[PDB]
């Protein structure tokens, strides 16, 4: 069988340090420019977008 | 088979109430526990607690559910439930109408509104009665456009009707800097029919590229789906006059009159199952053990539940989970910059009060007589209801 | 079932930005993406996905706020057609569900 | 079917000879229950396997 698989993929461990490292560069440039928000406060007190 | 009427936002529960409570034929259990509890659902947290409470109060087996926001995903988390239980749940109107592309294989949801098959198919009956043959298509990178486009290409392909169909575009303001990007191929558009598929806030944006073109006023003439509409009241004074979209019927197909189709629907199913079952399916009235409540599926359930049809009116959903046959409507954008209705789509037929298209100096009557080889008339072709070719 | 409820109280009551999903615990299976990606897909509350091998999580249309960090098995066919370019098969019958 | 003996044997490959059904040359017609236009006799019986 000539079969495939992935490499690097499946360390879940190491894979957060990645998916921290994007998210946490991308909040630079989220608070960075006007009328920024904030993230919806609570479940119920919440009702929209 | 108790049925919980949910319907949340600022609506008339007195007109469901007493429309749900005049059940029109007594000769199956509906007790319908119309709970209609107005708290706003729009947290999950709402909704999720509601709903296996109430199966725990009354037992219940079935459950419908209205809206009145727009929740462009309440229907997602909607899903949810369905799926991790096996209680069917039909949506009636607000954020379960529009339809989902993909759910689960046991998902238990069965939307009121025309699939993007639907939508694709009666735009072309418009172009089919106004004999506008020539035609192009825009869309954008958003999910369907593989099906929108199919479902055209394939009703165009291998056509009695000479259809022409050119320049297709796949390009919209997803990509940075794309105001230079989608301007060429915009000029490269000749037809005067495009059939653009986007979304409410871009086809603001893709208009006013065309705008700037010259692909507006008169001559041109644009057709958009349900979701590119958005809202009748919501103009958002961009849209050429002269948009036709076609869209579900928010004004004739009422709230009450929606609960007592659908109301009907899932007893006069579930009725079925206990003439060849003898025995009601009771999931366990709660939201947790789910491992061991699913044993006694109820999909054979699902298998008829499609196939329904109450008072005459067939009221059948896919096996997707999309209305069979819908009631549509044309809507068009008139001078006055709103939503203006048209004309009726049913049972395949295209009928609409407009005989001729009120564009109007490049359009001139001419009045003629038939006589003689300078004028000749005999007959219009209904296999396809197009008039003729070389005609 | 608390999954449901595993976003309300505890994880958008303490002002969350991102929602990191897990791995199920057996591979063959996707209960674990599909309630993160809908309590906070229409909150507008992105969610990255670690272990979502699936397709599904690539419309947008459904599961709207849905980021991945591994490509889907769908992508596998990406690789295919430059698998069989270095060979020069043609000739080829997909088998799939 | 003389010239397709000499085709054949400049070929290397076997022949059956099927006659057509309907017996028609060939064409694209409507049928009945919308357009839909497909090919008969031949082409049908070429196009379809
Ligand atoms: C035709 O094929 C046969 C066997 O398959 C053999 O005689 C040879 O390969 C060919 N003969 C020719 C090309 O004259």
């Amino acid at each position: 069988i000539l079969g495939l698989q992935l490499i690097n993929g499946k360390n879940e461990s190491a894979h957060i340090s990645d998916a921290v490292g994007v998210v946490a560069q991308a909040v630079h440039e989220l608070l960075e420019k006007e009328n920024i928000t904030d993230p919806p406060r609570g479940c119920v007190g919440n009702t929209n977008i | 088979i108790g049925i919980a009427v949910i319907l949340v936002g600022t609506s008339d529960e007195v007109a469901i109430k007493d429309a749900h409570e005049k059940d029109d034929f007594h000769h199956l259990s509906v007790v319908p526990r119309v709970e209609l509890v107005a708290m706003n659902e729009t947290d999950p947290k709402s909704i999720i607690t509601r709903i296996c409470d109430l199966m725990s109060d009354r037992k219940i087996q079935g459950v419908v559910f209205a809206d009145d926001t727009d929740q462009e995903a309440i229907a997602q988390i909607l899903d949810f439930i369905s799926a991790q239980t096996l209680t069917p749940i039909l949506g009636i109107h607000g954020g379960s109408s529009m339809i989902m592309a993909d759910k689960d294989e046991s998902s238990m949801f069965f939307q009121f509104g025309p699939s993007i098959e639907q939508q694709a198919s009666v735009m072309l009956n418009i172009m089919e009665e106004y004999d506008w043959y020539i035609f192009s298509i825009v869309t954008t990178y958003f999910p369907g456009y593989q099906d929108f486009v199919n479902k055209i290409r394939s009703t165009i392909e291998n056509s009695f009707v000479g259809w022409e169909l050119e320049e297709v575009l796949l390009l919209d303001m997803s990509l940075d800097d794309g105001d230079s990007k989608i301007q060429n191929q915009l000029k490269k558009l000749q037809s005067p029919i495009i059939l653009l598929y986007c979304t409410k806030e871009e086809a603001t944006y893709i208009f006013e590229v065309a705008n700037s073109v010259g692909l507006t006023g008169y001559g041109y003439t644009w057709i958009v789906p349900s979701l590119v509409a958005g809202d009748t009241d919501t103009v958002p004074a961009e849209f050429p006059t002269g948009l036709i979209s076609v869209s579900y019927d928010e004004w004739d197909y009422g709230l009450p009159a929606r609960v007592r189709d659908g109301i009907a629907i899932i007893t006069t199913a579930a009725s079925d199952m206990l003439s060849e079952h003898s025995f009601i399916p009771e999931p366990k009235s709660s939201c947790y053990n789910t491992h061991e409540k699913r044993i006694y599926q109820s999909n054979m359930l699902n298998r008829y539940l499609i196939n329904v049809t109450f008072e005459g009116r067939n009221l059948s959903f896919s096996e997707d989970g999309y209305q069979m046959h819908p009631k549509l409507v044309i809507i068009l954008l008139n001078k006055e910059r709103k939503w203006e209705r048209v004309g009726k789509w049913k049972d395949k037929s295209l009928q609409m009060k407009y005989y001729v298209w009120p564009r109007m100096d490049d359009h001139l009557s001419i009045v003629t007589l038939e006589e003689a080889p300078f004028v000749i008339v005999e007959s219009v072709d209904p296999l396809s209801g197009t008039c003729m070719r070389n005609t | 079932i608390q999954m449901a409820l595993s976003v309300c109280e505890d994880l958008i009551s303490s002002q969350v930005y991102a929602i990191l999903v897990s791995h199920p615990p057996t591979p063959n299976d996707h209960f674990t993406p599909t309630p993160v990606s809908y309590t906070a897909g229409f909150y507008r509350i992105p969610v990255l996905g670690l272990t979502t091998r699936m397709s599904i999580y690539s419309d947008k249309s459904i599961h709207l706020s849905f980021l991945r960090t591994v490509p889907p098995y769908s992508h596998q066919s990406s690789v295919w057609f430059e698998m069989m370019r270095v060979y020069s098969w043609n000739h080829i019958i997909l088998l799939v569900s | 079917i003389d010239l397709l003996i000499k085709l054949a044997r400049t070929m290397n490959f076997t022949y059956e000879v099927h006659l057509v059904a309907d017996g028609k040359f060939g064409t694209q017609e409507r049928v009945n229950n919308s357009n839909k236009k497909e090919w008969n006799g031949m082409m049908g019986e070429l196009l379809s396997g």
